[PDB]
């Protein structure tokens, strides 16, 4: 029992909710992205999906700001409500305080917003993971936002389908990319290797790659076509 | 089952809720309004009675909503109180606004929209009440209507609701004389009331009555809820007492 | 079970408990060990933040968060859910400062937080909290240590403990009443906090941990709360490892 | 069970089944095809006839959303009414604010933003529209900064750009045929006879214009909905071409 | 029965009553605490047990006697969550009443407005009843010494003396003998200290268990004031009994 | 001064002995322009007579206003509204607006049926209890009438005696006022009989 | 079943299950009764102490809504108190500015009724646990008595009773009631009827009986006005009830 | 199920509230719309049972929306009341804002909009009423006939039956109706409408309500004498045709 498979306002005997648990499922059916970072750069590499070969592929990179940006893996409807919210906060910090919003500080606002819908009986709870990059005063940071609202600062992480091989690339090469600083080229190449292994019964193509980069010297820029056929 | 909210429909394309309100009428008292060219009578039957019940200095199923229009009640009495008060408020708005008394067709029409509104909107009951409207307006003269618990109205020259509607109706339409008289309305009503009621001797303390007349003390309408001893006079003519 | 009684938070059992509030307490148990130790001149808070992979960045994820500059709070259970009780807590703190032009007394804070948990059981459309919160500081009356339950029950403590390795902690806290009937002084309690969390980490053993300690002490942190970091924390680490061995 | 009753309950897929069911509403609807070329986008539709009294040429199924924007649709007209009235306001409001054409991509975002409402309230989105939308649109226009763009506004997720996309009952067989027959070498006229060629195959009725309606987006022409005579002519050229080969 | 009934407080049973409210009258057995309130002639006394069962709890943070306002004490029996909720509303309303109406809020009037409050929580299904029993003690300026007990239902009635807890009965029977034989509804002595001696003695016989200074907490309401006694003051009264 | 002074018009009610008279002028003017030579200022809800002085709008609007409330009172309780109880009502109803107060000076008169005693009461803009068993006068010629009525009043009078007193009163006082006159009408409530006697007087 | 898990739908034999349960809730109460005479009205009730130590003298179960109108109940104790509160407030508003003195009995009953009715109307609300009796005196309809049902309907009566012993009290009242009774005579009926219900405790300490008759300028708190009408309501003390209780 | 609220569709794409609304239509009185070239005749079944029941004060089954557009209806009569007043207030309000005559295409679209809005919401249910709305505008001499549905769908049909036993009338209507030349005679349009409604009433011409709309704001309600005149002529032709058919048989 599983009288709790309907209630999001009523604890399940384990101390969880099933709704929060199913939300992790949504991420698994969701599209793969690999994060990683260094002190002076942070990179998101994401897989575009298609339903056919007359599709011109789904944007998996949304520009939140000109120095911050996010990627998604899971429910695209839920991803939209939180993207709206997230841009509203970064612009607020540039309006009133002439300030960049820290990666970590943004994440704590998103936390209250997940758990509000858990507390309530109204509207959908979330079911998308966001990999967040930014570059603030405290250099590049990489957060993994969960639909629970738990925000976790790592040197590399991955969410989406078949994401357990990205964690294995990253663990081995953890230190290689701490030592590289000031070379955007190197950090971009490392995500690409990462997501080949993640995937199974697929191969990468040119227009499946969307690489989004910000650092201390690199402005927030998205590379497509000929700007990502140099690292395939 | 369909019972949870009134925002649903049964497979007849009506709602089961409407059927339940219908049935509420047929466990209350019997009510009859017979229209004639010379006055309209309203009649209701009491559904409780005792000898330590005060019912000789009062009525409960008869309200005047303005001095030209009156209503009878059949249904639960608990349901009744709220909607009477609103019809009467709507009448005095009409009086305030237009400087004249409301038409019968609108007053009923409003009330019918309001019943339907509680079906239409929310999980709030339908109100299982049938009211007999007997009115006057100088546009269609005397007007007799009744209002459904579903919330629609239909014009009439005689009608019965309450308990044993079918039994009552056949009996009313049989003895309907085509010019009609207010005196014959009054006479017919007692006769019809008797046979439905489960008492064999109908009595005035068991009766509520109002007759509406403009055919005596012309140029003006005077509506009179009868006093108990007068009701006794009309019973003696029909030979019941 | 059935017949209500846990199916909503309004409904009550014939026993005198609520089995939906019992599963919330189970969620505090599952969360990572936190302790707080009251002293005759301060409070020390410690937390076990376990390391699951070395992909985490060390000293960057914690359950220690500050309120004003002199009330420390630390939470166990559901991680984002403990964050939120601190986020509202912070709002409540500010109101009091603006209106009365004074820092909040710790028992005053203690009343105000537990009213938030209680509001979330009066409504069947609000899921309770499922977090315990160890808290305290130094104020007008000196140092005070409290802990709050996800029931919405709270009381003052000399030593408090919550989480998964709380079975060890409780035992070390007791050894302390006997050892010191002052509950230990605030300086030596930073080292006492580290040793406690190490015996507690024997109940989580299959994994590594990261230990964060913070403090607030009357005249050895100057009435203010600040994070124990630096050469301070490493001394605390060395004491723990030595005496466990 | 407690999964198809509720908009706030996810199932073991981590999805709503409210969202799922609304796809099958579009498949109920009549066949509609859009095919992009670099000459203009061609929007074709199916209508049905079951009565000789049904006037199907006196009500619409291809609609003008601006003065270079057109849309085709499939699904319920109830869900479509809300969607197109909305989409009319977005383009109109754009001309107010900037005094410029609306871009194709941004019109798509607005339609999918309405789509999102399935329930009653949410934080960061007020919801007043209490069901799934059982309608999709193919959204075609022209911006100058790209070219001609053709999009599918999904009521159940975010929007997917296509170069040619079929929706409705006969969507399935149309999609295979467009892969093997959409090419970047194909002129405006060829685009028309392609749609009618696919259209008939999954129609359970003869190819005629009382069950059909083509349109094009040519910026030079503005958005033009066609006459009946032009379509009738083209059914004849289609059959003569295929008679000979 | 059970078909809706117990799951709500807006669904009546076949008896016309609410099972769910009645289950909170069984929530005073879970905290295992007993009170005794008695009135003297010029005072009112309240003694409730204090439970310290662990050496990681200070005796001074665990109390169940609360100052609500200057002349008004209250004892709480039953669960710690519903204890707090009741306490807040009683402090907010007592303070608000006192200056709006310029009167010190009598025992009857505080017990009255709260009982009203408890009835309102029961009529809507959004809210729930309180679980705790609040026994208000004040010496009124309009009635002298009074005890009004408000029940988790929203019943409130006066009492000569009253008791609450799981072993409530055993104390009740002891107070019955006492007031009945003497033919007065007060403890005859006039000094509040000597009344507190009598009340402590009745409880130790009745429960069968001798109490300590850190197994009581005592509030004593006198003419226009209330104060709660500390453990060493309580000890003085205990040993008063022990050695004649 | 006020708007009540611009439009004017007089309603005077008086007591004799088991009788009342309440009488009015037929002038409605809107400032300098005379508007109607025939607008009666006497209205009634059962046996209670309500006069209204003041601005022309509030004469018509308040009449609708007090009609509404006496009709719900009449139906529910099944008796006539009483002048004793209507005095309570007029004062609260006008007081409802205080920040948009109605600019009138009513006069209530009737005879109670639960004792037969005669009742007259006076009001101002937002109305107050003003109790009399002599007379209440109102309007722009009220200062003339206050003295004129006192001067002719002899305490304790017949229904026929009271006619004479209120007629001579109105006749000269209305005439020697700018904004008043232009016909008059006198209602003598004998007990429950009301005779209506039109005053032949000049057109002012 | 579903006709009192919901309030929307009705039994096919009429009425909600909630109303029939609300009447069950009435009978689980003390017994209250009223008898009207032509120079008075007696209202009488019992009070269960429900502890040897409980003081029911400190709260009486006969409570003035306004000075000329008292009321009793039979049914749930908590439900009575808030309902009485609202009676005192609405009364001033509704008629102490319309008539500047306290209402007609008749009027306050039509008001009370609307409140009971509104809790029978929608789901997520329950009926009140009581049926009240409201007795009072006004000069416009004279002496009156009423029973006010939590269904949202009200009935005037000459004598009626409600509570646990209602069914025994009703046949009793039929027999002893006459066309002219005195106030004293109606008090002498009222004691006997209620004594059928409880016996082995009957005394005026445990039974509360009081009257609505004529004015008391003594409970008015002022004198010196030729028109003053003091409280039609009057409480007999414990001692006065005993004088009547001997008279049987 | 998926019939618990309007926030759930069935996996076919249907919402059972709407499907039971379509069965609702069939409960109440029948309606026929039949266009000409200078007319539209909009006729409806009038329900009478008892002699008592009037046809003076009793609610008409044709309501005048404006002075050039009319609406007759089919479904629940109680439901249709709210729908009738709403459509008239909107009718006047078009003319308040714009100052223009009430466009038919706008009128159906807004009216079916009221129904749609409830369907979109879950907390309120729409009406189970489908209407026929026929009219002309002063700017058109080309007739328009519209339909609404309890879903929030608006459609255009040349000719239509809805309501009580629509089905058999529906096939009769098809054959006679020509889209070549819809009845140019005004009298023949009324006569067709009488033949169609004849099928569902059984016997009646005090239970047949015919009303006629022609351009430039001319509306009429046709007296009982004129409805009875059609029946005598229409029975004479039906019978005559029948006798003849049996003669073709005799000849061979």
């Amino acid at each position: 029992r599983n009288n709790y498979d309907g209630d999001t306002v009523t604890f399940s005997p384990t101390g969880r909710l099933f709704q929060v648990e199913y939300a992790l499922e949504a991420i698994k059916q969701g599209s793969v992205t690999v994060g990683l970072r260094s002190n002076t750069h942070a990179v998101l590499v994401a897989l575009k999906r298609n339903a056919d070969e007359l599709s011109s592929y789904q944007k998996k990179i949304i520009k939140c700001d000109e120095h911050m940006g996010l990627s998604l893996a899971g429910l695209a409807p839920d991803a939209r409500v939180l993207s709206n919210y997230l841009r509203q906060q970064c612009n607020y910090s540039s309006l009133v305080f002439n300030r960049k919003l820290a990666v970590e500080r943004a994440g704590h606002l998103l936390c209250d917003k997940a758990q509000k819908n858990t507390q309530s009986y109204g509207g959908r709870p979330y079911g998308v993971g966001l990999l967040i990059i930014g570059y603030d005063k405290s250099g590049a940071h990489l957060l993994e936002f969960q639909p629970s609202g738990n925000v976790t600062e790592l040197y590399g992480t991955a969410i989406g389908a078949r994401s357990q091989g990205a964690k294995t690339y990253l663990e081995r090469t953890l230190d290689t990319f701490i030592k590289i600083d000031g070379n955007p080229d190197e950090l971009i190449k490392a995500g690409v290797e990462a997501i080949s292994q993640s995937l199974r019964d697929e191969s990468l193509t040119v227009d499946n790659l969307s690489i989004a980069i910000v650092g201390k010297d690199t402005p927030f820029t998205i590379y497509d076509g000929e700007a990502v056929a140099k690292y395939i | 089952r369909y019972d949870s909210r009134t925002t649903i429909f049964s497979p007849e394309g009506r709602l089961y809720q409407v059927e339940y309100a219908l049935e509420s009428i047929s466990h209350a008292g019997t009510a009859i309004g017979i229209m004639a060219s010379d006055g309209i009578v309203l009649a209701a039957e009491r559904k409780v009675t005792s000898t330590l019940l005060e019912q000789d200095t009062s009525t409960e199923k008869l309200y005047k909503l303005n001095d030209k229009i009156a209503v009878a009640v059949a249904g639960l009495t608990a349901d009744a109180e709220i909607l009477i008060n609103t019809a009467r408020i709507h009448a005095q708005n009409y009086l305030k606004t237009y400087n004249e008394d409301i038409p019968v067709e609108i007053l009923v029409r409003r009330l019918s929209d309001i019943k339907q509104g509680y079906t239409q909107h929310g999980g709030l009951r339908p109100f299982g009440v049938s009211f007999i409207y007997a009115g006057y307006d100088d546009r269609y003269g005397y007007q007799l209507y009744t209002s459904n618990p579903s919330g629609n109205y239909t014009g009439w020259k005689a009608i019965s609701v309450g308990a044993n509607t079918s039994a009552a109706q056949t009996l009313l339409q049989m003895d309907y004389k085509d010019d009609m008289k207010v005196d014959d309305a009054i006479e017919l009503a007692l006769k019809t009331l008797s046979k439905t009621t489960d008492s064999s001797a109908l009595t005035y303390d068991r009766l509520e009555f109002a007759t509406i007349r403009k055919g005596a003390n012309d140029g003006e309408v005077y509506q009179k809820i009868f006093k108990p001893q007068e009701i006794k006079d009309i019973l003696v003519k029909t030979g019941i007492t | 079970i059935g017949t209500g009684y846990d199916l909503s938070n309004s409904v009550f059992s014939p026993d005198g408990r609520n089995f939906q509030v019992e599963y919330a307490v189970k969620a505090v148990e599952n969360g990572t060990t936190s302790i707080g130790i009251k002293c005759n001149d301060g409070v020390v808070f410690a937390v076990e933040k376990l390391i699951t992979s070395k992909l985490l960045v060390p000293q960057k994820n914690v359950k220690i968060q500050v309120v004003d500059r002199h009330i420390g709070c630390v939470y166990s259970g559901l991680i984002p859910d403990g964050r939120h009780l601190v986020n509202r807590g912070r709002e409540e703190a500010a109101s009091f400062k603006k209106l009365y032009k004074t820092p909040i007394p710790i028992p005053a804070f203690a009343d105000r937080l537990g009213q938030y948990v209680q509001a979330h059981t009066l409504y069947n459309s609000v899921r309770p909290f499922g977090v315990s919160t160890i808290f305290g500081g130094v104020d007008k009356n000196g140092a005070h240590l409290y802990m709050l339950e996800p029931s919405g029950s709270y009381w003052g403590y000399k030593g408090a403990a919550t989480g998964k390795g709380r079975q060890s902690a409780k035992a070390e806290l007791e050894k302390l009443v006997d050892h010191h009937p002052e509950g230990l002084s605030a300086r030596e309690a930073v080292k006492q906090a580290a040793k406690i969390i190490y015996l507690a980490h024997e109940d989580n053993k299959e994994k590594d941990f990261e230990l964060e300690i913070s403090w607030c002490s009357l005249s050895e942190t100057n009435g203010l709360h600040k994070f124990v970091k630096g050469d301070l924390l490493q001394e605390a680490i060395d004491f723990a490892q030595k005496e466990i061995n | 069970s407690e999964y198809d009753r509720g908009v706030s309950t996810f199932s073991p897929e981590g999805r709503l089944f409210q969202v799922e069911y609304s796809l099958e509403a579009i498949k109920l609807g009549s066949t509609a095809i859009g095919i992009a070329t670099k000459e203009g986008v061609v929007l074709g539709v199916e209508k049905r006839a079951t009565s000789p009294l049904l006037e199907s040429d006196s009500i619409e199924k291809i609609v003008e959303i601006d003065r270079h924007i057109g849309c085709a649709m499939s699904g319920l007209t109830a869900d479509a009414r809300s969607m197109i009235e909305h989409a009319r306001t977005a383009a109109v409001t754009h001309n107010l604010y900037y005094d410029e054409d609306i871009n194709v991509e941004s019109l798509t975002q607005s339609v999918c933003d309405l789509a999102l409402r399935f329930g009653e309230g949410a934080s960061g989105e007020e919801r007043l529209m209490s069901r799934p939308f059982g309608v999709a649109l193919l959204i075609a226009g022209h911006d100058a900064d790209d070219g001609y763009q053709l999009f599918h506004a999904e009521p159940s997720g975010t929007f997917y750009r296509y170069n040619a996309k079929a929706i409705g009952s006969g969507s399935e067989g149309a999609q295979a045929e467009l892969l093997n027959e959409w090419h970047s070498s194909l002129t405006l006229k060829e685009a028309e006879l392609l749609v009618l060629k696919i259209l008939k195959q999954v129609m359970e009725e003869k190819l005629d214009e009382n069950n059909a309606q083509l349109s094009c987006i040519t910026k030079q022409d503005g958005f033009k909905i066609y006459d009946n005579e032009k379509t009738a002519e083209l059914i004849k050229e289609l059959k003569e071409k295929e008679a000979a080969e | 029965s059970a078909a809706g009934y117990d799951r709500h407080i807006t669904i009546f049973s076949p008896e016309g009553r609410l099972y769910q409210v009645e289950y909170a009258f069984k929530a005073t057995n879970q905290t295992n605490i007993n009170s005794l309130a008695v009135r003297g002639k010029d005072c009112t006394v309240v003694i409730s047990q204090k439970k310290v069962p662990d050496k990681l709890l200070d005796p001074t943070t665990v109390s169940y006697i609360f100052c609500i306002s200057r002349t008004i004490g209250m004892v709480v029996n039953g669960p710690i969550p519903d204890a707090r909720n009741a306490a807040l509303r009683a402090k907010a309303e007592a303070a608000e009443f006192r200056y709006k109406y310029g009167y010190d809020m009598p025992c009857d009037v505080l017990a009255k407005r709260m009982a009203n409050l408890s009835q309102i929580y029961t009529q809507r299904a959004y809210m729930r009843p309180l679980g705790v029993i609040l026994t208000f003690v004040s010496v009124d300026e309009e009635l002298g010494p009074s005890i009004y007990k408000t029940d988790p239902a929203g019943y409130y009635v006066g009492y000569k003396a009253t008791a609450t807890g799981p072993k409530q009965q055993e104390i009740t029977t002891n107070l019955e003998n006492h007031f009945k034989k003497s033919k007065i509804d007060h403890i005859n002595e006039e000094s509040w200290e000597k009344v507190v001696e009598f009340a402590i003695t009745h409880m130790i016989d009745a429960l069968g268990t001798e109490f300590s200074k850190n197994d009581l907490e005592v509030g004593v309401a006198t003419k226009d004031k209330f104060f709660t006694l500390s453990a060493e003051n309580i000890e003085e009264r205990l040993v008063a009994i022990a050695e004649q | 001064s006020d708007p009540s002074s611009i439009n004017g018009g007089i309603v005077v009610a008086m007591t004799g002995k088991d009788c009342v008279a309440i009488a009015c002028d037929l002038r409605l003017g809107s400032q300098s322009l005379g508007v109607s030579n025939k607008f009666e200022k006497i209205f009634h809800y059962g046996h209670v007579f309500l006069g209204i002085t003041g601005l022309a709008t509030d004469v018509t609007t308040l009449n609708e206003m007090f009609r509404y409330k006496t009709n719900l009172y009449k139906l529910k309780e099944e008796r006539a509204i009483e002048p004793e109880t209507f005095t309570q009502l007029v004062s609260s109803s006008l007081y409802e607006r205080r920040f948009g107060p109605y600019f009138v000076g009513p006069v209530v008169a009737g005879i109670n049926s639960k004792s037969g005693k005669p009742f007259i009461a006076g009001f101002d803009l937002i109305g107050c209890i003003d109790e009399a068993k002599d007379f209440i006068v109102s309007g722009t010629a009220s200062d003339q009438l206050f003295g004129m009525c006192e001067s002719l009043y002899e305490p304790n009078l017949e229904p026929e005696d009271l006619f004479e007193t209120i007629s001579q009163a109105l006749l000269n006082a209305a005439d020697r006022d700018a904004l008043s006159g232009w016909g008059a009408v006198v209602y003598i409530i004998k007990k429950d009989e009301v005779v209506k006697r039109y005053l032949k007087m000049r057109q002012d | 079943d579903r006709y009192s898990f919901s309030l929307t739908t009705f039994s096919p034999s009429g009425k909600l299950g909630q109303i029939d349960y609300a009447l069950t809730a009435v009978k689980q109460g003390v017994t209250s009764l009223g008898i009207k005479a032509t120079n008075g009205v007696v209202i009488a009730t019992e009070k269960k102490s429900s502890s040897p130590l409980a003081m029911s003298e400190t709260l009486s179960k006969v409570s003035l809504l306004t000075p000329d109108i008292g009321a009793v109940y039979s049914g749930m104790g908590p439900d009575y108190r808030v309902l009485v509160d609202k009676s005192r407030k609405v009364a001033h508003t509704s008629y102490k500015r319309i008539y500047g003195e306290y209402p007609p009995t008749k009027l306050l009953v039509s008001e009370v009724a609307k409140i009971m009715q509104e809790a029978t109307q929608s789901g997520g609300v329950r009926p009140f646990g009581v049926s009240l009796l409201i007795a009072g005196h006004d000069e416009f309809n004279g002496f009156s008595l009423y029973q006010v049902d939590p269904s949202g309907s009200y009935f005037p009566w000459k004598a009626t009773a409600i509570g646990k012993g209602s069914v025994a009290a009703k046949t009793f009242l039929e027999k002893r009631w006459n066309d002219e009774l005195e106030l004293e005579d109606a008090i002498h009926i009222a004691l006997l009827t209620l004594k059928e219900s409880v016996e082995g405790e009957f005394n005026g300490d445990t039974i509360e009986l009081a009257i609505i008759g004529d004015e008391n300028p003594d409970l008015l708190g002022y004198t010196g006005i030729p028109t003053d009408k003091g409280p039609r309501f009057r409480k007999l003390t414990s001692q006065e009830i005993n004088d009547r209780l001997e008279a049987l | 199920g998926y019939d618990r609220a309007l926030s759930i569709f069935s996996p076919d794409g249907h919402i059972f509230q709407v499907e039971y609304a379509l069965e609702a239509v069939k409960r109440g009185t029948c309606a026929v719309g039949v266009k000409g070239k200078n007319c539209v005749v909009l006729g409806c079944e009038r329900r009478s049972t008892l002699k008592l029941q009037d046809t003076r004060i009793t609610p008409s089954k044709v309501s005048k929306i404006d002075s050039h557009v009319v609406l007759s209806f089919s479904g629940l009569n109680a439901d249709s009341r709210i729908l009738i007043e709403k459509a008239r207030v909107e009718a006047q309000s078009h003319r308040l804002t714009l100052e223009d005559p009430v466009t038919v295409e706008y009128l159906t679209r807004y009216v079916a909009g009221v129904q749609q809005r409830y369907t979109q919401s879950g907390g309120v249910r729409p009406f189970g009423v489908s209407t026929l709305i026929a009219g002309f505008d002063p700017r058109d001499d080309e007739p328009k006939l519209y339909q609404t549905e309890p879903s929030g769908i608006y459609s255009s049909w040349s000719a239509q039956t809805i309501g009580r036993n629509s089905k058999t009338v529906r096939e009769f209507l098809e054959k006679n109706y020509d889209r070549k030349e819809p009845p140019a005679t005004v009298e023949e349009c009324v006569k067709l409408t009488v033949r169609s409604l004849l099928e569902v009433v059984q016997t009646g011409a005090k239970n047949i309500e015919i009303t006629v709309v022609k351009p430039d704001s001319d509306i009429v309600a046709l007296s009982s004498e004129e409805i009875n005149q059609y029946v005598t002529q229409i029975e004479q032709e039906k019978q005559e045709q029948q006798e003849q058919d049996k003669k073709k048989k005799s000849n061979h």
